[PDB]
């Protein structure tokens, strides 16, 4: 029992990613418990396109990935595959043949603030969509129109990153909401993360 | 590499920035109505300018997409929203002029007092201290006086004022392609683009009148009866074939013939509807007439409120420490939030206003999908009516018979729908004639059928043919009374309430046409009906996304403004009145005036 995984840390974490900046955390080789996975016990959506979670702490994979970040509440949809809109395509996209959970909570009450918790961020312009599992911090003024912008953002010259202004006010569909997306790589390795031992 | 693309991120930039200063601009007026008090002044007005500055920036920035090659009814709207220049398009030195004239004409309309010569300690504002004077008084002499003073005061002070304003509010017409500013206020219904469903500026101005060709029967018939209740109560002073002398009406100008219920009632002996004391006996609050408000609309079909609208919002009165205004709004501060701004008392009227406002709330909601441009009414009279549904269908004996207000034991005598209908009718359809006359005088002295030799002149001869008003006392041109009205010396369109009176009935019978109703319209209710629900929820999703002629018959099934329904309304109210106005003179002759 004494090779924990740091799931306890990537949820419980205390500041979150934006969603363009999306942080990966590479779980590697130790006891995976699957069934702690309810840190927050009102997840807004658990769900798992790959193996059942009751199977979830049954398998053994070679490789575990953990993107956390933060988003909307009515953009929490677009976390999954084949999705469109803003997250999907220019800050985080996940590929069609997922393997994998999803897992969303509210965080109301940790990500906003009164005067509005300016940050957050999320690209709004890009020149084009995003390949799965792929990241792009790159902060350069995106040339809407044809004149060259000479990196001056003025007219059809705009700043790819919009700011989330949370607040605690806002409807539950623009309320923070914090995401965990696992990816569960199985690979041509031996299988170093495992189920636990009960 | 086309114009249709560089636009469409130029507006999906514009909606993300509008939205939050607009929720921060919101906020801060929520802060400042709900918790009067000086730091929050400041707050408003820097969210305000804040706001001001943003859009007159991104205005100026949407002219540069000429919007002729723009395909798309979605991004040419929204930018067309945008595009408009506004009071930017004169001189620095005539818009400045247009502005204190604006403002001028507000202060001193708020400002306006009544001067006593044999008092000079008896100044009365237009604030319900004079009010109930033009309210509650019987005396002639006492009205005549109220009203001859308001209209020398006030009236006379605002001539050069408005004189003025016309001739710059046509500069700024003329220069914003238009040939008119009433034109301009016309343009709020123009529909272009969409084949079938176009509608132009001045084909307003003949449907307004061909609709009220059909009102002036039932209207005529309603004067009759109420000038033959007003002999008894005025003696030799209502001239049975003449007019209606202006300063008796129940109103300051006659808008509404409101307080004139208690002097015309059909049948004194049987009461109205009040379930007042039988709520305030069932202990009630503010937050239980809300929680049946939202019960309604969930029954219709529509989603109950937010959790956070709860929360947030401020029901009733908190006048213990604070202050607040006491206006029954809504408040779509965006971004999901939806709050209600009344202070809520145990009482039916107080009921009504809650369904009328919660209503407005869950129109709000229904289009808040929509992009920040077109996050509005499909015009400017679909609000007003979809709130005013609400309520209609609230109060009808077979509702409050239902939530227990009134004991399942009510008998609903013949008469008492008699009085109900009178009642009704002389709120609904005592104003259409005058706000169709103060709306097409208003048209004409902006287009310029009438010079400024003879505004008083027309303003009467309309208001002795229209809405059959005499006046007691011969104006001059040195007074201006139809520049006393609050709307009027405000910059505000008057024909909104017109169309959204049609829209109600409109609205009232299609829904009842979907809750397969069965007797007459007056006894309709929606509850339980999701049928209705959902006919009327896919036109309130809509937004402005759609021409409002779609929209219209999204719910009604024509795309036009018809009176028809209205009449329908009010037809048992319409018989029992040809009935009693046998051995009575029906209509009246212009011919006719008290002071000769
Ligand atoms: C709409 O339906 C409701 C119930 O679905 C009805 O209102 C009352 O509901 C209470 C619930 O305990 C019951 O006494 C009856 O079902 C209803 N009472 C009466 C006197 O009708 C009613 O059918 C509708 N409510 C309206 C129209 O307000
Ligand atoms: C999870 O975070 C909370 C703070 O929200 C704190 O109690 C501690 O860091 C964690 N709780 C545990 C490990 O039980
Ligand atoms: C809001 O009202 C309260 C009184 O209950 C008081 O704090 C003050 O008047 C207002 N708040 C602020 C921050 O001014
Ligand atoms: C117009 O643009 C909007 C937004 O891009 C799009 O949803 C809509 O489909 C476009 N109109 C047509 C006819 O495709
Ligand atoms: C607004 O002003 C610009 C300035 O040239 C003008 O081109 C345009 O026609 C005006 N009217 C609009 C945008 O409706
Ligand atoms: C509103 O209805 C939903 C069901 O769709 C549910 O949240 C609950 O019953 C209601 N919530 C509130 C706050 O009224
Ligand atoms: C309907 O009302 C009339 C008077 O308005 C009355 O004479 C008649 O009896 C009523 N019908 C009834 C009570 O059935
Ligand atoms: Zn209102």
């Amino acid at each position: 029992i004494t090779n924990l995984c740091p799931f306890d840390e990537v949820f419980n974490a205390t500041r979150f990613a934006s969603v363009y900046a999306w942080n990966r955390k590479r779980i590697s080789n130790c006891v995976a418990d699957y069934s702690v996975l309810y840190n927050f016990a009102p997840f807004s959506a658990f769900k798992c396109y790959g193996v059942s979670p009751t199977k979830l702490n049954d398998l053994c994979f070679t490789n575990v990935y953990a993107d956390s970040f933060v988003i909307r509440g009515n953009e929490v949809s677009q976390i999954a595959p084949g999705q469109t809109g803003n997250i999907a395509d220019y800050n985080y996209k996940l590929p069609d043949d997922f393997t994998g959970c999803v897992i969303a909570w509210n965080s109301n009450k940790l990500d906003s603030k009164v005067g509005g918790n300016y940050n957050y961020l999320y690209r709004l312009f890009r020149k084009s969509n995003l390949k799965p599992f792929e990241r792009d911090i790159s902060t350069e003024i995106y040339q809407a129109g044809n004149k060259p912008c000479n990196g001056v953002a003025g007219f059809n010259c705009y700043f790819p990153l919009r700011s989330y202004g949370f607040r605690p006010t806002y409807g539950v569909g623009h309320q923070p909401y914090r995401v965990v997306v696992l990816s569960f790589e199985l690979l041509h390795a031996p299988a170093t993360v495992c189920g636990p031992k009960k | 590499s086309t114009i249709e693309e560089q636009a469409k991120t130029f507006l999906d930039k514009f909606n993300h920035e509008a939205e939050d200063l607009f929720y921060q601009s919101s906020l801060a007026s929520w802060n400042y109505n709900t918790n009067i008090t000086e730091e929050n002044v400041q707050n408003m007005n820097n969210a305000g300018d804040k706001w001001s500055a943003f859009l007159k920036e991104q205005s100026t920035l949407a002219q540069m997409y000429p919007l002729q090659e723009i395909q798309n009814l979605t991004v040419k709207l929204q930018l067309q929203a945008l595009q408009q220049n506004g009071s930017s398009v004169l001189s620095e030195d005539k818009s400045k002029r247009l502005n204190t004239i604006l403002n001028t004409m507000s202060t001193i309309y708020s400002t306006g007092k009544v001067c006593n010569p044999d008092n000079p300690q008896e100044c009365l504002l237009l604030e319900p201290g004079l009010n109930e004077i033009m309210a509650n008084s019987l005396d002639y002499n006492e009205r005549l006086w109220a009203w001859e003073s308001w209209r020398s005061e006030v009236g006379k002070q605002l001539r050069p004022l408005y004189e003025e304003y016309v001739v710059l509010k046509n500069e700024m017409a003329r220069a914003n392609h238009y040939e008119d500013y009433g034109d301009y206020w016309r343009g709020d219904y123009e529909v272009n683009g969409v084949d079938g469903y176009d509608y132009s500026r001045g084909q307003l101005i003949e449907d307004v009148e061909h609709t009220f060709e059909e009102i002036k029967p039932l209207y005529e018939h309603l004067h009759a009866y109420v000038r033959a209740k007003l002999m008894n109560a005025y003696p030799s002073y209502i001239s049975p074939i003449g007019c209606l002398p202006a300063h008796l009406l129940g109103d300051m100008w006659g808008r509404f013939w409101t307080n004139l219920y208690s002097l015309t009632v059909p049948f004194g002996q049987k009461p109205n509807i009040d379930v007042t004391d039988a709520m305030v006996d069932q202990a009630w609050d503010a937050q239980r007439i809300f929680k049946e408000a939202e019960k309604f609309f969930v029954s219709v079909g529509l989603p109950n409120m937010t959790q956070g609208f709860w929360e947030n919002s401020m029901l009733t009165d908190p006048g213990n420490v604070q202050k607040a205004v006491c206006h029954p709004t809504a408040w779509d501060l965006g971004k999901g939030d939806f709050r209600i701004l009344m202070c809520t008392k145990v009482t039916m009227d107080d009921f009504l206003t809650a369904h009328h406002e919660m209503g407005h709330i869950q129109y709000d909601m229904a289009y808040a999908a929509q992009p920040f441009l077109l996050r509005n009414g499909a015009n400017e009279g679909f609000h007003e009516a979809v709130g005013e549904i609400m309520s209609l269908s609230a109060a009808t004996p077979k509702h409050l018979k239902s939530i227990g207000l009134l004991s399942p034991d009510f008998q609903e005598d013949n008469e008492t729908e008699i009085n109900f209908l009178l009642k009704q009718a002389l709120t609904i359809v005592g104003t259409l004639p005058f706000t169709y006359m103060l709306e097409k005088w208003r048209w004409m002295v902006f287009k310029g059928e009438i010079p400024k030799d003879q505004w008083m002149k027309k303003w009467w001869e309309m208001k002795r043919e229209i809405v059959g008003v005499v006046e007691p006392v011969p104006h001059d041109e040195t007074y201006c009374d139809p520049a006393s009205l609050f709307h009027v010396s405000n910059d505000y369109s008057f024909i909104r309430y017109y169309t959204r009176t049609l829209y109600q009935f409109q609205f009232q019978e299609a829904l009842c046409q979907a809750a397969k109703h069965e007797g007459p319209l007056h006894k309709c209710d929606i509850s339980n009906s999701t049928e209705a629900g959902q006919k009327l929820f896919n036109m309130l999703r809509l937004g402005k996304s759609e021409p409002w002629t779609l929209a219209l018959e999204n719910v009604v099934g024509a795309k036009n403004m018809n009176v028809r329904p209205l009449l329908n309304y009010f037809e048992p109210l319409f018989t029992w009145l040809k009935d009693q106005n046998k051995n009575s003179f029906v209509g009246w002759s212009t011919d006719w005036s008290p002071y000769a």
